[PDB]
């Protein structure tokens, strides 16, 4: 009916993918061979969004998978479910960026994007109506960001109606992989703010920290961020693919939550995250899911609302519930902490509601925050990138394959102008 | 992906000779050629059921190459992968670099040329010599030469053995190293110093060998480039290949020289007596008795770095002791660059030698970081070249070999020219 | 800000066993691997981080 | 032969020896001596059965 | 209805121990904390409700934290047989211990710890809805029990005041003694413990010693039978709040009958009939002679005499089988006797209450089911007779300033102490003057 094209770039993009592919066939309840094993019918009439139909019952995942390094498909096919992803999905090239957007955005895009181009034209117009795209990538990475970001740029000329999500994981000082994360990141939002509809930040430190605080684990390895990135990406969803009480599709919720086209830069958290110790401790209560879903400590950005306004939110329910307690709940928690909020626009948090909660759970929620304080991480990224530009670290890797230092230029003049718009409306 | 290894000289086959022996015994490969798909970077599976390396060694003098062709790898190495001249180039640049390189040069790149060609997914070359001789210093700055003429884009990760300071084993060396390091310069796009009083003093304090020979110095290097090629050989939960070097730890295409490092070298009892975790290594890789070059990087300020992780290693812990180690002030980094750090982790942890004196470790770290203090070392091999330059010692023997005074005169000047730039970038 | 919160341990890990920091929500974690019969760490994401 | 035999371990912390047991030794203990384990109660002969 | 209950100390949270334990048994609920499998609970299970708050499906989490800054006896909580009960967000730990120290426990590990328990004691809050008031248990003798008890007590008082505090602390005994320096760690406990709480019940240990020796005929009680009988006066307490009675009274009614005074409030406990299963086949049991047995101090909780003091107030806690005529019959046979005294200052000095319930004790022994029993709660002037007993001996070794170093060098100074003292003198004073 309404179709979603996935779309996944760089080694972060492809993991995080598996786990999300792994978790939707697991609430349609299809086996890791391909065939359908649930039980109830409700589950078969809204598989035509994430799944086509074969041979016998063969759902395949419409999904295409981007990288330049093999090991990521090895990795993607020694898991479980790593064998329903069509083959010719599995579109990669050989060479390998390396955290280098210039490799990443003007050579070997150069000659991958066209094949990709072919095989997400074939996967668009293989089904009628499009929702739209959403893409999962990195932006520290190169094959990720600049394969990612250039995908984005000509995918939204070709198709300028259709929606589009970004899941773009971003960098912290203190969880710091690569060197040249500013010079990617940096560019990559530039180019999102004027192509992407809008994005969800993530972030490693704010993953990190819900790991050991929230849910305790000793090892909170790769396996387990994907997982509850993964749940978020599926509680985004959960409304065309199952019915409910008020249904929210994502272009509700972009007109819902993006007041000015600039404006789209969203913070995200997830319910309910509670350590297998404490799972008997608490109750499963509507107050009990928002004390938890507003709360700083529960945002995967590292960034505190609480140093900031937010602009508008919007909260995703799934599972049985009552709908009387859920918008007394919003309006509570909106009244109390009323400074917080934006002054000129009234009813800031949009709600949805559909009626089934995710496999082994009996009530959830999906949080969307578009709040202000945003603009310290992408400040926090401008000075980096400002130590960086001041004389020219890094640069010649960058500047001797096509790019100049206009790029750079530019990409911080309209960071700098989107953190100001973001300060003047605090 | 492949990556075909280069040894030039007296030590770049011994080395070669230590390396190979631990690719062996990491992909269980016997030394008569065949097995009892991650070992094809470095072993091609020719016919069936044997693999020959990709690789070559070569020197002026046939003593040490057919000894390895009647070693214990008779049946493993290529009959003509081994290269060998008649005759020695004995310390000296020149005779290196015009009088024998223009006979071995030639057979030398026409024989990798159709090592590439078997190759399909190349990732670079990776080079080995020593710059205190004349068969590493002259034809392998000959060879580099053609190789950047070739193919030139395709990296080259250059290990290098400078001579150190005060241990010294021959006389022309400072020479020798001053005109290979201006060719070295603007042909190696990166480059990782090998001292060998820093070695000693690693195995005298860690290792507490008190009479250590060169072996256990190629074991332990053969260990660091086992630890820094993991990454394309197996898979890990963050693996980064050879072309991050490039970008992470370069940030000026005149600044490419990086010391290494390694942790745990532990002998057999330490191993039970420690609790090994990945704060200590992390600490344990960044004070001065684990470096691999005699240099303080106190007095310098470090600019980028980048840890290989091998074994057991999640990345929650290395996170937070790199996070200790940016809030720690005892080690400075410089003010143009925040976040200097680059990780790696793979999963299988580092095999050991029969006979060798590292045990069975569950997790290594091997760290490569650019500084200042080799703008330290640079200066004070230039002090004592001055030394002997002012009185025209030597001078003769480069002369009658084809040379004259420029190349001396030029070579100072640009390691003057690399001195005033690592203290302007330093500061 | 709100997610930085702390200062991290410069302390050994015992075993599940010894009563040092974590011990009780890694005992209920290896109960629960004990119960199903694997191991701790192979264990489904899901498993390990979902109700 | 002495020390290395080591008497005083034995003799100190008699592990060879059995524990305290006792089992029906300790119930004519008690009635002969009223030396009872700690948390119990006096027990009389009331024969339940009769009531 | 509901009342929270908070545990500091070493004594404090194995009384809790006890005391859980025979709650689980009194609402016959298993030690994981789901319902009996077999037995249907039924919709209004109002009764577990002042205790247990019912999360999701069959399981009860109870109303209470215990907290203590040595995390030994606290694991061993974690690791014994109610581990599914708690679950581990409750049981606050700290690092290191207080060490018998006032000093140490009210100030420097207070600091860090009793804000984690004051937010924790908010949620609490926030989970209950009809909140009758807290009831505390600590020990005054040690250092956290006494240390950082009385701060938890003023903070709590500066987040709610108006709400009832019953604290339940265990005195030093005169002669029996664990530690030395209690009596300064006593004496720093009441000069807070005299204007915070509201309602303040005395615990002794020799007494229960004296009870477990000659009515229980346990030659050599250990603490689990002490705790196990103070778990069955507490009980007995709150039975009222529990279950329907024929004659109900909630914790705010000690408040206003038990106190004629805002800084008299110390309650000198008592129960009836403590018996073993072979006494109580020999002996009838009816009201008269438990409502006599309530009066002896041979059955009394903490060991002083009520034949040199005046009574101020009584009240009186039935369980099971009690009619009101005879209770009446019996509290008038009191009231004409002369071998105990009233004040002059209340002709009704009774409180009388009957509830259906009656007790109920471990099934593995020590305590024969009645059919009814007694506990009384009386106020006195023998409780000043203590506080003098105590401060006589606080001052003997004030007096050449021993121990003091310990306390100075933690930060304290000797203001605190000589305030104390007359604050003590001054409780004195006043227990004589009200009595005359
Ligand atoms: N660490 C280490 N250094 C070595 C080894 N073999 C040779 N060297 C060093 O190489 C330096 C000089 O170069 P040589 O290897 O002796 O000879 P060469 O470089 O081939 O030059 P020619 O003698 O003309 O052939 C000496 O300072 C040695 O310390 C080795 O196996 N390990
Ligand atoms: N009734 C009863 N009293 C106890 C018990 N355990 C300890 N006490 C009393 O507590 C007094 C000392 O205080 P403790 O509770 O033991 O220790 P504390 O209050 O935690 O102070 P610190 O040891 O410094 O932490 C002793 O004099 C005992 O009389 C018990 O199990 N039952
Ligand atoms: N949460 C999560 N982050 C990942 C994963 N894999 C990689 N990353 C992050 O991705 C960043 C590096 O991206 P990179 O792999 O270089 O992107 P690419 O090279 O373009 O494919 C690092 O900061 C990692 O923290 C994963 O499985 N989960
Ligand atoms: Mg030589
Ligand atoms: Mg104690």
């Amino acid at each position: 009916m309404r179709e979603i094209v996935h779309i996944q770039g760089g080694q972060c993009g492809n993991q995080i993918g598996a786990k999300f592919w792994e978790v939707v066939s697991d609430e349609h309840g299809i086996d890791p061979t391909g065939t359908y094993h649930g039980d109830s019918d409700l589950q078969l009439e809204r598989i035509n969004v994430y799944f086509n139909e074969a041979t016998g019952g063969r759902y395949v995942p419409r999904a295409i998978l981007m990288d330049l390094e093999p090991g990521t498909m090895d990795s993607v096919r020694s898991g479980p479910y790593g064998q329903i992803f069509r083959p010719d999905n599995f579109v990669f090239g050989q060479t390998g960026a390396g955290n280098n957007w210039a490799k990443g955005h003007y050579t070997e895009g150069a000659e991958l994007i066209d094949s990709v181009l072919d095989v997400v034209r074939k996967e668009a117009e293989s089904c009628d109506c499009l929702q739209g795209f959403q893409v999962c990538h990195s932006l520290g990475g190169g094959t990720g960001s600049g394969m990612g970001t250039l995908l984005i740029s000509k995918i939204r000329e070709e198709y300028p109606d259709r929606m589009m999500l970004t899941f773009s994981v971003v960098p912290s000082p203190k969880v710091s992989d690569t060197v040249v994360e500013p010079y990617n990141a940096t560019l990559s939002v530039h180019q999102l703010v004027e192509n992407a509809d809008e994005c969800m930040v993530l972030d490693n430190e704010a993953l990190y920290d819900i790991c050991f605080r929230t849910l305790k684990l000793t090892t909170p390895t790769f396996g387990d961020l994907n997982h509850l990135i993964s749940a978020v990406m599926s509680g985004i969803t959960c409304c065309l693919r199952f019915p409910g009480q008020l249904n929210a599709d994502l272009r509700k919720l972009a007109v819902n939550l993006i007041p000015f086209p600039r404006l789209h830069f969203f913070m995200v958290g997830f319910t309910p995250l509670t350590s297998r110790g404490s799972q008997q401790y608490r109750a499963l209560t509507v107050p009990e899911l928002t004390q938890q879903m507003w709360d700083a400590k529960n945002m995967m950005c590292a960034a505190d609302p609480r140093h900031g306004r937010y602009l508008t939110a919007s909260a995703l329910f799934r599972g049985r519930m009552s709908t009387k307690e859920v918008d007394e709940q919003m309006l509570n928690v909106q009244n109390k902490n009323s400074s917080y909020f934006v002054e000129w626009i009234p009813n800031n948090v949009k709600s949805s509601v559909c009626d089934i909660p995710p496999k082994g759970l009996k009530m959830s929620a999906t949080f969307i925050g578009n709040s202000t304080a945003i603009q310290e991480m992408f400040k926090r990224v401008s000075e980096q990138f400002t130590a960086m530009f001041r004389r020219k670290a890094f640069l010649h890797w960058y500047t001797g394959e096509g790019m100049d230092e206009m790029e750079f230029t530019e990409a911080e003049s309209n960071m700098n102008d989107l953190v100001s718009e973001y300060q003047q409306y605090q | 992906r492949e990556v075909i290894s280069i040894h030039i000289g007296q030590a770049g086959i011994q080395v070669g000779n230590a390396c190979w022996e631990l690719y062996c015994l990491e992909h269980g490969i016997q030394p008569d050629g065949q097995m009892p798909d991650a070992f094809n970077t470095f072993f091609s599976e020719t016919g069936a059921g044997k693999h020959v390396p990709r690789c070559i060694f070569l020197d002026l003098e046939p003593t040490v190459v057919d000894e390895v062709r009647t070693g214990t790898y008779r049946q493993l190495f290529h009959p003509e992968q081994l290269i060998s001249g008649k005759e020695d180039a004995a310390n000296n640049f020149a005779r290196g670099h015009y009088t024998i390189g223009k006979e071995i040069v030639d057979l030398a790149l026409d024989r990798i040329r159709k090592l590439a060609d078997n190759c399909t997914g190349l990732q670079g070359f990776l080079v080995f010599n020593a710059v205190g001789g004349g068969t590493g210093s002259g034809l392998g700055s000959l060879l580099l030469e053609r190789l950047s003429v070739d193919y030139g884009k395709k990296s080259k990760l250059g290990f290098t053995v400078y001579p150190s300071p005060q241990v010294s084993t021959a006389v022309v060396e400072p020479y020798n190293s001053v005109l290979s390091t201006h060719s070295l310069l603007e042909h190696t796009d990166v480059a990782v110093m090998l001292d060998n009083e820093a070695i000693y003093d690693i195995c005298r304090r860690s290792l507490d060998i008190e009479r250590p020979t060169y072996t256990n110095l190629n074991r332990l290097i053969a260990q660091v480039i086992s630890s820094l090629t993991a990454s394309l050989r197996f898979d890990g939960a963050l693996n980064v290949d050879i072309t991050e070097f490039q970008t992470n730890l370069v940030p000026y295409p005149r600044i490419h020289f990086m010391l290494s490092s390694y942790a745990p070298i532990i002998s057999a009892e330490k191993a039970y007596h420690e609790q090994l975790s990945v704060a200590e290594i992390t600490n344990a890789a960044f004070e001065p008795a684990s470096m691999m070059v005699k240099c303080d990087p106190r007095h310098g300020k470090y600019m980028a770095c980048c840890l290989m992780y091998r074994g057991d290693v999640v990345p929650k812990d290395v996170n937070a002791s790199v996070a200790t180690i940016k809030t720690k002030r005892t080690i400075q980094f410089v003010d143009w660059c925040p976040t200097g750090f680059k990780c790696g982790i793979n999963y299988q942890p580092p095999t050991v030698v029969p006979g060798g004196d590292l045990a069975k470790v569950q997790r290594a770290v091997c760290m490569i970081s650019n500084s200042t203090a080799i703008g330290e070392i640079f200066s004070r091999l230039d002090h004592k070249f001055d030394l002997m330059y002012a009185k025209r010692a030597f001078v003769h023997w480069y002369v009658g070999e084809g040379m004259e005074e420029g190349e001396f005169s030029e070579a100072r000047e640009d390691l003057a020219a690399l001195e005033k730039d690592f203290e302007e970038v330093g500061a | 800000y709100a997610h930085n919160d702390g200062a991290p341990d410069i302390s050994q890990a015992f075993q599940n066993t010894v009563l040092v920091k974590n011990w009780y929500e890694d005992r209920f974690q290896s109960q629960v691997a004990s119960a199903t019969g694997r191991t701790l760490r192979e264990l489904p994401t899901h498993e390990r981080v979902v109700h | 032969g002495k020390d290395l035999s080591r008497q005083a371990a034995a003799v100190i912390f008699p592990t060879d020896r059995p524990a305290e047991e006792d089992a029906a030794t300790r119930a004519m203990y008690t009635r002969s001596h009223q030396d009872f384990q700690p948390g119990e109660q006096r027990r009389r002969d009331y024969n339940w059965d009769a009531a």
